This record gives C-alpha cells, structure tokens and sequence, in this order.
C-alpha cells in the first residue's frame, strides 16, 4: 500500500504544480472592486428603512 | 429601637429582590423546583412592603393606634395571611423534596407536565389555604376591646389559627424530614462521603431554623391568649415577634446562598 | 386521493338527512374540509369549513345554526348532520380538500359529490356568461369583486375553478396567477386590486366548461356567476 | 389583521407545537445510556442477553424492566475520531463499560488488550463532556478467568503486582486498578459488577444503578448532596 | 519508495516556492487605503421556539423566507421566518442527526448523521404528508455535511475521509472524492455549482471537480481541524474556520492565505462561517455563546451578536441578505437584522 500511496501522491503533487499563476494584488483588487460594486445593495451593511424591511413588529 | 426593624426590612428587601432577579436572569434557575423558592421570595417581598412599616409606626407610637378600625383589620389580615403563606410554602418545599426523594423518575430534570402540574397545585393550595385562614379577620371576627389597641386576642380564633398555621404543617414537615433521613440512611446501608453529610447538615439546619423561628412565637401566642395565670410580659411578646420576623430575613440566605448555581449567579451579579 | 360522498335522494322539508364522505389516499387529519353546493343550472356557494383538529368551524349566514357538521379523524370520514330542509336546499354537495400553510394550494382536490333533492359579504360578479369560440383561438375571462382582495401581506386571495360537463370543479390558479399542480401552462391569471382576468394561450377540446372566480379574503366564501365556454 | 389563511396557518403551527410538546414529554421519560467497549469484551453477549430477557452505523436497543424504559446506544462499529461526536451524548444518563477479564495474556495488533481497555476507560472517564455522568463496569469473562489464572500468572500484565495468585486477590486487584483511573471520584462514582452465564442479576444491577443515579441527580436539583 | 518520497518532498518545496514568489503584496496593505465600516448594530427580530434539543444545522431557503433546522430530538422543522409559523414537522427515524440541507427549488430536503445514511424527504407529496423519498446508504462514516447540486443529484460529506456525489433517482453514488487524510467536516457549493470545496481534520481544504472527480487544488495553513467552510459571494474565494480561534480567507486563484481573522482574547473554537450578500462582512460562530462579525477587507471586528445561552453551532445569511439566522445548543434559533 505504501508504494501505491506514494505514487498517487507524486502524481497529485505534479498535477497541482502545473497550474497557471497570477498575482495576489490583482486578486485583492478584484475582491475590493466586487465588494464596492455591490455595497450599495447590501441590507446588512446599509440597513433599509422600515418601509421595506420585512422583519418588524407583528 | 425601630431602627433595628428598618434595618431588618432593608435586609429582607435586598435579599429577596436579589434572589428574584437572579432567578429571573440566569436561565438554568427557571425550573419547577425553584418556583417554590420564587413564591417564598414573593411572599417575603409582600411582607417587607406591607406589614413591618406599620409595625414600626406602632413601635414609634408605642402601640397607640389612631387610624380607623378598618386599617387595623386589614393590617391583621395581611400579617396573618403572609405568615400562613410563608409557613405553608416551607411545608410545600419540604413535601416537594420528599416527592423527589421517594418518586424520582418523573422528578428527574424538574421539568414536564407532571412536575409543573404538581408545583402549580401545591402553590395554589398554599395560597388558598392562607387566604381562607385569614378571611375571618376581615369579617370582624377578631373581637377586641379598647379600639386604640391593634392586636389579635380572640380565644376562639387564636387556637384554631395557630393550629392550622403551624402545628399541622410543622408536624408534617418534621415527619417528612425524618422519613427522608431514614430513607437516605437505609439506602446508604443497603449499598454498603462529605456530600451526604452536607445534605444531612442542610436538612438539620433547615429544621432547626424553622423550629427556633416559629415554635416559640406560636407557643407564646397560645399561652398568653389561653393561660389563666402566666408570667407573660409585652417585652417577651415583642422579642418573639422579632424572632419570627427575622425568619423571613434569614430564609433566603439558607435557601440560596448554599446552592452552587445560586452562588454563581450572585457572584456574577455582584461582579458588575 | 379519492373522496366518496354518501346520502341524498328525496327528503321531505320537515325531515332530516345525514351525509357522509369517505376520505382515503391522504392524511385526512391534517386536511381541512369544505362543503360546496350547486343547484341545478346555478353557481357554486360555500357551506361550511372545519380546520385541522376541529378547532375552528364556520357556517354560511343562510345555514348558520341550522346545520351541524362533525369530523372523525380515526375513520377518515366527514359527516354533515342536515337537520332541517327547505325547497332551496336542493343542490349537489361537493367535498373539497383544503390545507393552509405557506405555499399551499387549498381547494386543489374536489370530490365527486352527491345529488340531494327536496320535495358585508364580498360580491363576486362576472359580466360574461357565454363566450362562444372555436378551438385554438385565445379566450379571456374577466371577474370583478366589490372589495379589493389585496391584503397588507402583499398577496391577493383569488381562486379560479373550472367545472367540465359531468365533472366536479378543478382548481386552476390560486392567489392569484400561480399554476395549480397538474394543469397545463396554457392558463394564466392577472389583475390588480379588484379587476382580474383569466387568459388561455390556445383553447383545446378539453377546455370546454364553466369557469368560476372565488375569493378567500374573508368568510363567507363567495363564488362568481360563472362563464361558460362553448363551440 | 391576519387573514383567514394566515389564521389557519397559525392554528396549524399551534397544533404542530402541541404535537412536539407531547413527543418531548413522552421522550423525556426514557432512560438513555451509552455502551462502550471492545467487540470481544462481551458487548454482543450483554446486548443479546438483555434483549432476550425483555448495516454500518450505531445499534439501538430498547428494553423494559420494572415499568422503566431504557435506551441503549452502541458505537463500537463506528470507528472514527470519537471526540468529534462524543459530545452528542452529553445527556446520557449513564455509561456502560465492558472489558474481558481473561484478555490480560493476549496480544493485539497498547500492545496488550487489557492496557488498551484501561486507556480507553481513562480517556472516556476523564472526557470533558462526561463531568457528572456515572460509569458502570461489567466483567464478562470471569468464568474463563477462573481457569486461566490457575495456569497463567497475572504478573505478565502487571509487573508491579506482588499479591497472591488466588482468584479473589486477582479480581480485587483488577477492580482496584480499574477504579483508580478515576480522577473526579467526588463528582462521579463507578459501579462495578461481574457477569457470567447467569443474566438475571445484570438487569437488576443496571436498574439499581440507574435508580441511584436518578436519585442523586434529583438531590442535586433540589440542592441536597 | 524512498525515491518517490524524495520526489514528493521536492514537488511540495517547488509548490511552496512558487506560491511564495507571487506574494508581492498583501490584502491588508492594499485595503488600508479605504474607510472602515462603522459599528454594526443588529437587534434580534424573531426568536423561533419549538425545539427541545440542541440545534446542529440549518439552511436558508432560496426565497429567503423558509428555513429548516435540525435537532437531536429527531424532528426537522420548517419555519416561516416572516411569521415564525411552523410549516412542517418531519420525524426522523434516527435522532442522531448532524446536518440538514434545503433544495434550491424547495421540493426536497436532506439530512444525515451518525446513522451513515442520508435521507431525502418530499415536501410536495400528493399524499399531503412529508415522507422519505430515497435513502443514500454506502458511507462508512457519519455524515458531516450535504448540499443539493440540483433536483437530480446531491453531494454529501462523511466522516470516512471521503465525499461522494449521489444520484437521487439512481440511488448509487456516481463519483467518489478521495485524498483527505482526516475526516471531512463541511462542504460548500460555489455560486455557479461548477466546483465545491471540503474541509477535513487534517487542517487542509481541497478543491474538487463535480464531473472530473479529482482534486484540482489544496489549501494548508490551519493549526487545527477545520469545522466550517463557505464560498465568497463572487465565487473566486472562500473562508474556513478551525478550533484554533482563527478564520483564514483562501482564494482559489492565489492558492494562499489573503488575510487572517483572529483576536487575542478568543481561545475557543469556531463552529460556522458565513458571508454577506456583497461579501463585505464576515460572520463566524464561536463556542463562547456569541457570534462575531469580522471586517472582511480589514479584519477589524465590526460587532458582536450575543444573547445565546449555549454554543452557537450553525448560522446562515439569507439569499437576499435581508437577515441572518443563528442556531445554538440551547434549542433556540434567533434571526438578526
Ligand atoms: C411575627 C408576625 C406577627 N403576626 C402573627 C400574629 C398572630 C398570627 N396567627 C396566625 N395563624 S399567623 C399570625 C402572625
């Protein structure tokens, strides 16, 4: 079992290694852009008035 | 001095309010068994708000009553009904402990329809019995002489009221606690630590406090009313009344300060 | 899911009759029951309703007190103790299922019913009684109510029922454009406040029948006059 | 303000609440106990005998004795990270532990079976989720122990052992060693019993232990003890 | 054997070097140049009652109104959050339920636990009562999590260290996911349903392909077992929660940690993690009886959702983001807005 496990591990590592690589800064910028784009329509971040809030006094 | 009564009232209100708020706040304390303690605390709060201030007024005035006879009758009725309710609540707590010891299967976790039903029935029975015992006073049955003196002096009512309020519940509680002691000792012997000794000490101290608090007062109460020739003095009556009133002040300490959950709740509250 | 009503026949005005309905194939205990009458060549009319567990009972103003209704969950049978009878009581009685919860479709299943012969409320009206039309052509049916059916919750309590010849009414749309299960997508409902209309993309030979508009905003339930389609 | 349909939904919700309350009341009256041990420790024999007196996953066994309902859960077949689901049994009334008394001279692929059983008992007893949960210990292979002890000395399992090789002394030593693993004796107690072909006494002992545990829990609730 | 082990070590070192070489900048440095969000105040609006046991799992509906909660008493309750009315009560054949799921269409629900079997119930039966439709047996460990890919297939996680995709109509798993050294604890589905990630006790999170059935990517860095995992709303990133009192944000593309959410005074574990609709805020549950809101782009604490009397086990945000619901072991479920 040791030989088979070591093999499967080495092919898995080899396949994972060969992947396209981009920069972290671009990913962070994309995340910030996505957050700011939809920030105006987030009820939790910007509480809505009672006229639209469905959770109110019964 | 009346300042002693004022301090006693302050201690009573502080302790009962603290216990009630601790029970209300901490979630685990909301259980069927603690409802009896809550009722006892409510009765103590009512006693603190209603009766002792008027007793302090009498002490300051030296027994001189200037209000209408209706006020005196209401005062006597309230005092009697509070005292009977407290004694019967103690008896109900004892009988609940007995039921837990003897019939534990349903008592487990102190929750369910069976537990709530019996607790409500006992509380209602206690309150109804106190109200029924105290009602005859409102009907003018408490015959009195000089209107300026507010007290209970009717031979016919006194003996029956004292019997029902103390001797029946007192004997029931004593027998119940003796039976519980026998049950625990027999179980220990059949099976064959400091925890069982602690429980025994709890039972013994509760019984001793109940005795030393109530038995002398009722004994003096009956002797003064029915003894044709006894060396009774007003000072002794006042001392017995104070010893019976301090029972309510000392009850919450004995009934809550020695319980782990109550101790934790009190420590958390005082930490703020 | 089947409902079989029992009882009927000729009954004198001074007599009494007891109708029984057998429920099978579904959890009768959790389903509320309704009774709807239909006199010969007349429209529908709600009679009574029982909620799950028999905790709530309603009767129409013209039947209140006179008629007694009972439920028997263990036997899955519904009874109607029909104490007194008048001439106007002659009509066919239909048993209707009803379950009330979010997303539910009450009045979805209607029983076969039985025929019995005897020897303020929101007004529902339908201007069109008969609308001849050939197969394939689109057909529109309009219904109106005297009071707005739009509740503060944001939904309108309107129902559409189709009764084919020799067949009991079948639910089509409920509150107020959703398609009932098992119905073709041809039917579509629309409206606003008080004006509602039912539209069919293309009529087929199976669409021949009478369409009834019903409101469920408040009891007693009221049924429209009914519009018949023929070719 | 609620509509007729909303009122019907509210009534249905109230009926569901009543049904849930009834189910909870019915379920709160059944004693729930957990059973632990090795496959050869006698768990199967215990379960079979108790069932007679009255696929992967956990086995549920129901039995009644003296108008008292019992619920037994077996997790032996569930070999996995136990600490990730042991907390599910916080409300267990008691824990049943079975260990074979004759496995002291056998070997397991700790190396010795008895050492592994003691380690498991120590781990379960000291588990943070079983602070007030009592433990019941059953010895299932004492009859084989009678023969085995007369031939194989007990010193193999316990080098520090120096007492007599007689049966009673060995049994007492094993019981004391098993009991000594408890660190919170004040908070919890261990009930020990010896099981053999006879099965009448096992159910009575279990019932007595459950009754004692319930009595102690109710004393805790009332504040006594 | 030795040569293969050396090759594996060399490959791991090369992967680590490649990941490090692209760590030119950190998320915190870039996000330092924006205004932080103010104190978040949330008041409980509804307190759902009816459960008599611990709450272990819950899932919000697509309509953002209906939700289902699982308890140890063997009852599944579907709550109408707007009115708090109970819609359905499903008695479980096994009371040891550890997870529950709600179908995107709302026709079916799933649950599982120590029974090692996932049961599917039909909420739209012509019979009128909720009954189990199919049972997914075959797992050798307790079910940890389950999520509905679509009406036809469901993906489930088990404690046997393997995850499988089950076809409801067929009843036989079509794909099996293997590679986790520890028991799999949680699952999360991407917004597009193209990919999903799983967490295991080996302190590593792996990326799996629905159709290929292979692990494309692996994540490491946690000091303890991972209990919670949730995808970022954009779908390009996810966050994980472990017992070491820290939440780590992992993005699929960078294959490295972007930011760490932790506080010195917190020493307890983390049960559940969820994201806001826009992803601006991060919500995580803790064993200290309250939920903490974390600034996703700055890691600063935004608020605390206290009020639970026991461990907070599960929580979820509505699809529209209107409100967030939290579950706890005290048998009470609260909705915050
Ligand atoms: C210490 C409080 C003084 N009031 C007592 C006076 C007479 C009496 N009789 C009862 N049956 S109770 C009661 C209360």
């Amino acid at each position: 079992a040791s030989i088979a496990q070591a093999r499967k591990l080495v092919e898995q590592l080899k396949m994972e290694a060969n992947i396209d690589r981009i920069k972290v800064s671009k990913a962070a910028a994309d995340l910030m852009a996505y957050c700011e784009a939809h920030a105006k329509e987030d009820p939790l971040l910007t509480p809505v008035p009672a006229s639209e809030n469905p959770f109110r006094e019964k | 001095y009346a300042l002693s009564y004022c301090a006693l009232i302050l201690a009573i209100v502080f302790g009962n309010g603290l216990v009630c708020m601790a029970v209300l706040k901490e979630r685990a304390l909301q259980t069927t068994t603690n409802y009896l303690v809550v009722s006892l605390a409510v009765a103590d709060l009512l006693v603190a708000t209603l009766v002792m201030p008027w007793v302090v007024y009498l002490e300051v005035t030296g027994g001189v009553w200037n209000f209408s006879r209706i006020c005196c009758d209401v005062f006597v009725t309230l005092d009697v009904m509070m005292c009977t309710a407290s004694i019967l609540n103690l008896c109900a707590i004892s009988i609940d402990r007995y039921t837990a010891v003897v019939m534990p299967v349903h008592y487990q976790h102190g929750t369910g329809q069976s537990s709530c039903r019996r607790v409500a029935l006992m509380i209602t029975a206690v309150w109804v019995l106190a109200f029924a015992v105290s009602c005859p006073l409102l009907f003018g049955f408490n015959t009195t002489g000089d209107p300026t003196v507010c007290s209970i002096s009717n031979p016919d009512f006194v003996i029956y009221s004292s019997v029902v309020s103390f001797y029946l519940p007192f004997g029931v509680t004593v027998l119940v606690y003796a039976r519980i002691y026998v049950v625990l000792k027999q179980r220990r012997r059949k099976r064959i630590p400091l925890r069982e000794k602690k429980a025994t000490q709890m039972v013994a101290i509760v019984l001793g406090a109940f005795i030393v608090c109530w038995l002398p007062f009722f004994l003096t109460h009956v002797l003064n009313t029915h003894c044709q020739t006894c060396h009774v003095s007003p000072e002794l009556y006042s001392a017995t009344t104070w010893l019976g009133y301090v029972n309510s002040a000392l009850n919450p300490v004995i009934y809550t300060t020695f319980n782990i959950e109550f101790r934790k709740a009190f420590l958390k509250i005082l930490s703020c | 899911v089947q409902l079989v009503e029992s009882g009927g026949g000729l009954v004198q005005p001074g007599g009494s009759r007891k109708l029984s309905c057998s429920a099978s194939g579904f959890a009768f205990s959790s389903f509320g029951m309704h009774w709807v009458r239909q006199a010969p060549e007349k429209g529908l009319e709600w009679v009574a309703y029982i909620s799950s567990g028999s905790g709530t009972i309603y009767y129409a103003d013209t039947v209140k007190g006179r008629f007694t209704i009972s439920r028997d969950d263990p036997k899955n049978t519904l009874f109607l103790q029909m104490t007194s009878l008048r001439s106007e009581d002659t009509a066919m009685y239909y048993c209707v299922r009803s379950i009330y919860y979010y997303g539910s479709s009450p009045f979805d299943f209607w029983g076969q019913g039985t025929t019995l012969t005897v020897s303020s409320d929101i007004v529902m009206t339908q201007a069109t009684s008969s609308v001849p039309v050939t197969p394939g052509e689109s057909v529109s049916i309009s219904c109106r109510s005297s009071k707005s059916l739009l509740h503060s919750n944001g939904n309108t309590y309107l129902y559409w029922f189709l009764q084919r010849p020799g067949q009991s009414p079948q639910l089509l749309i409920y509150r107020m454009s959703n398609l009932a299960s098992g119905v073709p997508d041809r039917f579509s409902g629309s409206g606003s406040g008080t004006a509602f209309t039912l539209t069919i993309s293309r009529l087929e030979a199976e669409d021949v029948g009478v369409y009834y508009c019903m409101q469920h905003l408040e009891y007693p339930l009221t049924f429209g006059a009914g519009t018949k389609l023929e070719l | 303000t609620l509509s007729a349909e909303d009122k019907a939904a509210v009534e249905r919700s109230k009926m569901i609440d009543r049904n849930l309350r009834e189910d909870g009341e019915k379920a709160a009256r059944e004693v729930k106990l957990l059973l632990l041990g090795a496959g050869e420790s006698g768990k199967n024999t215990i379960v079979k005998q108790m069932k007679i007196i009255h696929t992967t996953g956990i086995v549920e066994t129901h039995f009644t004795f003296k108008d008292l309902h019992f619920k037994m859960f077996d997790v032996g077949a569930q070999r996995s990270e136990r600490k990730k689901w042991i907390h599910c049994f916080e409300g267990v009334t008691a824990i049943i532990f079975c260990v074979a008394l004759s496995d002291y001279d056998l070997v397991l692929a700790e190396m010795n079976r008895m050492h592994a059983s003691m380690k498991l008992f120590d781990s379960i007893c000291n588990n943070k989720w079983f602070t007030d949960t009592s433990i019941i210990l059953f010895l299932n292979k004492k009859d084989l122990f009678e023969e085995k002890i007369k031939k194989s000395p007990l010193t193999i399992c316990y080098p520090e052992y120096a007492g007599s090789n007689t049966y009673e002394e060995a049994a007492a030593y094993i019981q004391c060693q098993f009991e000594d693993l408890n660190k919170r004796k004040d908070t919890k107690e261990i009930y020990t019993h010896f099981t053999c072909s006879t099965d009448t006494k096992n159910v009575q002992f279990v019932f007595d232990a459950v009754t004692d545990v319930i009595i102690k829990n109710n004393l805790k609730d009332c504040g006594l003890f | 054997l030795d040569q293969l082990r050396q090759e594996a070590e060399q490959l791991k070192n090369q992967i680590r070097d490649a990941r490090k070489a692209c760590a030119d900048a950190t998320l915190s440095q870039i996000t330092n140049n924006i205004d932080p969000v103010g104190r978040i105040q949330m008041r409980t609006r509804r307190t759902l009652r009816g459960h008599l046991a611990k709450i272990y799992a819950m899932h919000w509906g697509t309509d953002s109104r209906l939700l289902v909660s699982a308890s140890q008493d063997g009852k599944l309750i579907i709550w109408d959050s707007y009115t708090t009315n109970k819609v359905h009560a499903i008695p479980l054949r096994s009371s040891w339920v550890m997870t529950c799921a709600y179908a995107p269409s709302g026709n079916y629900v799933a649950c599982g636990g120590l029974d090692n079997i996932c049961s599917i119930y039909n909420l739209k039966t012509r019979e009128g009562n909720v009954r189990v439709s199919r049972e997914l047996a075959g797992h050798t460990g307790y079910l940890s999590c389950c999520r509905f890919l679509d009406d036809n297939q469901i993906v489930t996680s088990s404690g046997d260290t393997t995850c499988a995709l089950w076809d409801i109509e067929t009843g036989q798993q079509t794909t099996t996911f293997t590679g986790h050294t520890g028991d799999v604890m949680s699952l999360s589905l991407a917004p597009d349903t193209r990919l999903f990630v799983s967490g295991a006790c080996d302190a590593s999170a792996k990326l799996w392909d629905v159709r290929e059935g292979m692990c494309r990517q692996t994540f490491t860095g946690h000091e303890s077992d991972i209990n919670a995992i949730c995808f970022f709303p954009n779908g390009n990133a996810f966050a994980t929660g472990s017992d070491d009192a820290t939440c780590r944000l992992f993005d699929l593309r960078a294959d490295q940690e972007l930011m760490t959410y932790s506080h010195d005074n917190i020493i307890c574990g983390i049960t559940s993690v969820s994201f806001s609709k826009s992803g601006r805020l991060l919500l995580a549950g803790y064993d200290d009886f309250n939920c903490n809101v974390w600034d996703a782009l700055k890691a600063d604490r935004a608020g605390v959702l206290a009020g639970h009397d026991n461990r907070v086990s599960c929580l979820g945000v509505t699809d529209d983001g209107m409100a967030v619901a939290t579950g706890s072991w005290d048998s009470f479920l609260k909705i915050w807005n």
